[PDB]
């Protein structure tokens, strides 16, 4: 479960899945290859501050 | 958002 340190940005959401209890996607990765696909957890994906302003400017 | 590094 150890991070990459850098941040990244989500091309595509490929697939899902379930992995020991937790919901995770399929993550194709903008600026880098199809072989770089990894399987994240939603908190990896959306911040607290990102849900926020997204249910504020709806 | 973040990464999971590979499994090495």
């Amino acid at each position: 479960p150890k991070l990459d340190e850098g941040f990244y940005e989500i091309e595509a959401i490929r697939r899902k899945r379930v992995r020991k209890g937790k919901v995770q996607y399929l993550i194709k990765w903008r600026g880098w290859p199809e072989t770089a696909n990894t399987w994240e957890p939603l908190e990896n994906l959306q911040s607290i501050a990102d849900v926020i302003d997204a249910f504020e400017g709806s | 958002a973040r990464k999971s590094a590979p499994t090495t």
